[PDB]
């Protein structure tokens, strides 16, 4: 049960590079591609992410796409860059210009056939195909436009599989680009139709994680991409190791989404704690559960205290009793009952996996479906309405070719998504 | 003589591992399917035959199939310690799970895998000369256990007909829970299970956790403990076929004695001398103490209180050094008690069995060694309370069509929910009606 | 270009550790994971005898 | 039968003891591996 | 007591290599034609005579001819390891192939080579004293196998007359295919085979691929595996001539028992214990299991489902340690089954054979070693479905004369296509009429 990865734009390619470092470390694959692991348990599911190259070697199932090769040359120069198949690097000759319409319509249609050709050659080689995994930012230019184009083409070609996206949403406090609201709104319009499940991460919540929990004096983008890579590599762990209570991406989707538009989720990973404190307190399921539900540990600006949980999922890695998991999830639901949706009789799903991440005795990754998500969209919608009423920068997009009705449709669809979350927050029996 | 075991999904395969560990150790079959000691003439034994068949070279192989839609659990069996015991055809695995959807298992995916299972069962049933039932282990909370268990029981019931089918079933505990969609799957399972099973024994994990904390001294239990307890119960019930005894009980006698009307076939199970090794040498364990023990609610493996209902029939299994007179004195003392009540149409409420083989002790196990044990399965109207809480959770969720779009997309329409809910409502009314005292004798 | 015979032999030596080469060889039954003994007369039960 | 039960209890206790010893040895093994991994990671970060 | 083998074209010669490998290894003849000193001591035996003749110096040489129009396969035999076994005159090779053209083999090129073949067969048949039939191996999909096989069978049938001719023929599989013109060649071949063959055994490569995937665990088979299976089948049918047994079956008895009407001579073949070493040590293999196996469609070497027709006759050959009473009990159990049906005009549906020599094991082989085996050849109306599919493919191509100019250029009238297609249509109607469920009394 194998996943195919696509990495798009600068943010996506850098996070992907850190992800493939983390995954290659967990399965003991040298940067030359040679298997060097130390237990048969590592080898017996290597197929899930790797294809086999000649004499020993393994190659990672990823497609790299970008509009200017600067990033591609940076990742190829990195320490694990050699592992990647040369034919899998796709790049153009001129930039996206931070413009969604350019990225979607002009260079997009020029390159898009070659990316689908690479994805199909890789997909048709699988003996049974599980969902796709895509990393991109929504605020950029080639990331947003070409990512949503590609998402639409893969959803046309593989409608029976799972479609998964990880996406870094624009922050409310420090923008790097002026036209972020347009690109975000159009991308959310594309995602809510095409995607099956989309995870959203701010840059402000990760900074607050770094400053408060890890007490880092001078964080860098390598740390931010490591935080993202930990959860990304964690969600798939039950696909590829034994355990007492198996789980699957499709099983996650079936248990988390009550209605098909409500598929946007928050992420967290629990045993984050500074090196000085770690000697004074051992890991245990009560401690993990306490960190897991602390809003300090959630990677989205919206805070859970302003919403209610529809559903949540926890995947535990390590050797532990199931009784402790069940009783912890019961006690948290009973003691904090106002923050849990009252019609669903039990909001938490649990899963248990035998193999922890290297150097930790235990770990849990947390996925949450919370109605606080409305706040993030509301901020952008507001910024969009301020910009759109005055035609602030629209001539660039119209000169590329966009009709204004697309902008009004995307605004209406995002506003309806916000309304649907708000309606389910305030529902009652009667 | 022979019985065939069918293991479905994750709970059923994991409980199967404990069962076959126990049955091997009780008969003396090595993990590679061999036999120690002598094999020459002078002595000659047959008790294994109920569960194993021997090859011409003298290897033993067991009468079981392991069925799963995901590979991981059967591949764990294939790479584990018992690799050489099972025939590789018996370990059947699909490509992808039923994703907690009964509809996906029943309609989409199980339809491809079901014919291999039927071919394996046919090949087993042809190598028998006194088959006397099927034993099935599954959980109704998950997708493949519900959907494929129902589909397979329907096909088995058409092909084999009158042969008995006994299910051991794990219901979703009343407040411990593992997945959100458990009520829908349990209702839909119970609709199929009502028509196509002869006796169903009910288990809840919350009860076995309580029993292992209070009686055993285990602070932090895990599934291996529960599975070893289940294995002990199944071994106790099947011991009557395999060893010498004073009062034997054939599997058809269970159905004749326990089931008064053809729908009233759901039974509670409990086991008495669950005790630790340090306590066991401080106390005698006579017949009357364990007979008094099996009726206390602290002994039960299902979360129900029998004081809220009436008993219809009880089946009491004694194994080990017991004398029938002590069993009679115990049953008469139980009968005297005022908090134990039987329906007035069942005057002779008890069936007894007495077998000479004491319960086996497993090297890594947590139970003590004891000279005698008793196991009870009993039919009582209190079980109606267990269904009512699942139905209440179903009604709460179903009021908004909360998850129904998954089920409708994979093929199950919408009417089937209402049909199943009405059938379980009728089962509740059956348990209400059977328990109503007769108004007059004329 | 081929680096002669020693390199080719070591190349084929590094290949069989692949799972595909183990469970899917060319024109052969995949190898057993434990030892088996073939009896003198072969597999199967011998026919039971009776008095003349 | 009194002595027979006594000697059977003795052999069962011995088997339980050896199983527990094997389990404890494996636990210690994995614990020391994890500790070594943590130590080397901390040293690397400090050097950086 | 003797049989002569004729191998034609590529498939027939390659299957011949596996056959003669097997017959040598079974008798004990070395690759250089000698026989070791310990096989020829203490007793004096003749069983080789069916397939080998000895010279006055004691060298063995085999009773076969190899016919091809291209040199390469016969040159492989001439330069290989068995170079010294065959007499060099027996290995006959032409200059150029029949290029998938039936017309080139039959009219233009085979006409030059056929008289040498007839002279070799005559020189062989004159040095015999109990010739009891011809065995012919060819494929009907290719040009030289069809055209030269037909021409040679016609000449043999005029010269030798009443003597029996049994063919093993590889027909085009229903969806794997290797060449475009297969339907034309197979129709034109079948026209000649109707008049000039006593029993025809039908084979499809797709069935042997399925059997090698399903029973053996081989993902990537090649022609040597299929040819070794075919060789085992031929050894099973000819074992009745060569070794001691309880119920022998002479080659004339097959023809007497299997053919009800002179056109209805096409038979299906299957073989039971195709099994790997790991499965073989997990299972007993009694008579009743292999008898039940031979009737399942997963065991057949031709891609047809016998459930769509009715059996007219079955011939079951048992070899190895079997006793007649178990064969009788097995056949009575098969007869009891409801999915096995015989035409009502054939009440006594079975012929049995029992031989004491167990099947031989080949050093590089993939079959396990087993104490007993059974092989079946049977006549059934289901075969009519294979011809209907060949006729549909012929009709599709012939409606537009898709390739006919090659055949007309090499010497053939266009009319011969329509004649052959009408004759095969009449064969389809024969199988419809013979299979009639019942006739009315009025
Ligand atoms: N006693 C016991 N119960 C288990 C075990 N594993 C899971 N369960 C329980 O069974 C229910 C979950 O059912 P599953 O067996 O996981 O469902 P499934 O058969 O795997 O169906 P799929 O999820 O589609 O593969 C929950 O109530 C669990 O508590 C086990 O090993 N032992
Ligand atoms: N089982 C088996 N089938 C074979 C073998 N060789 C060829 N075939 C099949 O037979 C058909 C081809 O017939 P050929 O024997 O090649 O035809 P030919 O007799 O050589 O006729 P020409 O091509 O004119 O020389 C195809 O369906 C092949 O798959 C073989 O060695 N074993
Ligand atoms: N977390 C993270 N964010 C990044 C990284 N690089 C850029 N960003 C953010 O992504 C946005 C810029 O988008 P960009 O990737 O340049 O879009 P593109 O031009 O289409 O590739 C800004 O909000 C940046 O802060 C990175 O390595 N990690
Ligand atoms: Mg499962
Ligand atoms: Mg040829």
């Amino acid at each position: 049960r194998e996943i195919v990865c696509v990495q798009a734009g600068q943010c996506g390619n850098q996070i992907g590079s850190k992800f493939w470092e983390v995954i290659s470390d967990e399965h003991g694959v040298d940067p030359t591609g040679t298997y060097q692991g130390d237990s048969d348990l590592q080898l017996e599911r290597i197929n899930v992410y790797f294809d086999e190259a000649t004499g020993g070697r393994y190659v990672p199932r990823s497609v790299l796409i970008d509009l200017e090769p600067g990033t591609m040359d940076s990742v190829r120069a990195g320490p694990y860059g050699q592992i990647f198949r040369p034919d899998n690097f796709i790049f153009g000759q001129s930039g996206a210009g931070n413009n969604w319409a350019k990225g979607h319509y002009t260079e997009g249609a020029e390159l898009i056939d070659s990316v689908l050709d690479v994805c199909c050659k890789e997909a048709e080689s699988c003996d049974c195909l599980q969902g796709f995994q895509i990393c991109h930012s929504l605020g950029g230019g080639t990331g947003s436009g070409m990512g949503t184009l590609l998402i639409s083409k893969l959803r046309e070609q593989y409608p029976d599989r799972i479609m998964m996206t990880f996406s870094i949403i624009p922050s409310p406090k420090v923008s790097d680009t002026v036209v972020e609201p347009y690109n975000t709104t159009l991308s959310v319009h594309q995602l809510v139709e095409n995607s099956d499940e989309s995870m959203c991460i701010d840059n402000e919540a990760l900074y607050d994680i770094c400053f408060r929990t890890l007490k880092l004096t001078t964080p860098t983008f390598g740390d931010l991409n490591h935080l993202v890579s930990a959860v990304v590599s964690g969600v798939t762990c039950c696909l590829r190791f034994p355990g007492q209570l198996n789980s699957d991406l499709r099983k996650l989707a079936v248990n988390l989404v009550p209605f098909p538009r409500l598929h946007f989720f928050m992420m967290g990973f629990a045993p984050l704690t500074s090196r000085g404190s770690q000697q004074y307190r051992g890991l245990s399921v009560p401690e993990l559960t306490q960190q897991m539900f602390d809003a300090k540990n959630m990677m989205q600006a919206a805070d859970p205290r302003h919403g209610r949980y529809l559903t949540a999922s926890a995947l535990f890695r390590g050797r532990m009793s199931t009784k402790e998991v069940d009783e912890q999830m019961l006690n948290v639901q009973n003691k904090n009952s106002s923050y849990f949706i009252e019609w669903i009789p039990n909001n938490i799903k649990s899963s248990v996996c035998d193999i922890p991440p290297k150097g930790l005795k235990m770990a849990v990754t947390f996925i949450g479906n919370n109605t606080c998500i409305q706040e993030m969209f509301r901020r952008v919608g507001e910024q969009f309405t301020l910009m759109f009423r005055r035609k602030a920068f629209l001539h660039w997009y119209t000169g590329e070719g966009m009709d204004e009705m697309e902008f009004t449709e995307a605004e209406s669809n995002m506003n309806d998504l916000v309304s649907e979350y708000q309606q389910y927050q305030d529902a009652t029996i009667e | 003589r022979e019985a065939i075991c069918i293991h479905i999904g994750q709970a059923g395969c994991q409980v199967g591992n404990a069962c076959w560990e126990l049955f091997c150790l009780e008969h003396g079959i090595q993990p590679d399917g061999a036999m120690p000691s002598d094999k020459t003439i002078g002595v000659e034994d047959d008790a294994f035959n109920t569960f194993f068949s021997e090859t011409g070279a003298g290897k033993h192989v067991p009468r079981a199939v392991f069925l799963d839609l995901e590979p991981t659990v059967v591949d764990e069996v294939r790479t584990g310690t018992y690799r050489q015991l099972f025939h590789p055809e018996q370990l059947i695995s699909g490509k992808e799970d039923a994703a907690n959807n009964y509809a996906r298992g029943h309609y989409t995916i199980g339809k491809e895998i079901v014919d291999l299972c039927l071919d394996r069962i046919r090949k087993l049933a042809d190598n028998c000369t006194g088959l006397q039932g099927f034993l099935v282990y599954h959980a109704v909370g998950g997708g493949t256990g519900s959907g494929l268990g129902a589909l397979l029981l329907e096909r088995l019931s058409v092909d084999y007909g009158k042969k008995s089918k006994l299910g051991y079933t794990v219901y979703p505990s009343p407040q411990v829970s593992t997945a959100v969609v458990e009520p829908y799957n349990s209702v839909l399972s119970t609709h199929s299970l009502l028509e196509h099973t002869d006796v169903a024994a009910m288990l809840d994990n919350e009860a076995i956790y309580d029993l292992t904390r209070r009686n055993l001294d285990i602070e932090r239990p895990t599934y291996t403990n529960l599975n070893r307890l289940i294995g002990q119960v199944v071994s106790s019930l099947t011991a009557s076929l395999r060893f010498d005894g004073a009062l034997n009980v054939d599997l058809t006698e269970f159905q004749t004695n326990l089931v008064p009307y053809p729908r009233i076939h759901f039974v509670l199970t409990s086991y008495a001398p669950v005790i630790s090794a340090e306590k066991a040498y401080h106390e005698q364990l006579s017949v009357s103490e364990i007979s008094n023990a099996v009726f206390e609610p602290a002994s039960m493996m299902t979360k129900c209180d029998p004081r809220h209902g009436k008993y219809m029939a009880c089946c009491l299994m004694y194994r080990g050094d017991v004398v029938p007179k002590d069993v009679n004195a115990a049953v008469a003392t139980i009968k005297t008690k005022r908090t134990i009540q039987f329906v007035d149409w069942s005057p002779t409420g008890f069936k007894c069995g007495i077998n000479y083989q004491p319960p086996t002790v497993v090297p890594g196990g947590d139970l003590a060694k004891v000279q005698r044990a008793v196991c009870m399965i009993a039919n009582s109207t209190a079980i109606a309370e267990v269904f009512a809480r699942i139905d209440h959770k179903f009604d709460l969720m179903y009021s908004k069509r909360a998850f129904v779009h998954w089920y409708v997309g994979e093929g199950m329409e919408e009417g089937e929910f209402s049909e199943a809910r009405e059938d379980l409502a009728a089962l509740e009314k059956d348990y209400e009606e059977v328990g109503a005292e007769s108004a007059d004798m004329d | 270009e081929t680096g002669g015979r020693m390199m080719a032999l070591m190349e084929q030596q590094l290949e069989r550790a692949y799972l595909s080469n183990v469970r899917r060889p060319l024109g052969k039954v995949p190898a057993a994971m434990y030892d088996v003994q073939v009896p003198h007369s072969g597999f199967g039960i011998p026919s039971e005898k009776s008095e003349s | 039968l009194r002595e027979k039960e006594a000697v059977k209890a003795r052999i069962l206790e011995e088997q339980s003891k050896k199983i527990m010893e094997e389990r404890l040895k494996r636990e210690e093994l994995e614990s020391l591996l994890s500790d070594y991994y943590e130590a080397e990671r901390i040293s690397r970060e400090r050097q950086a």
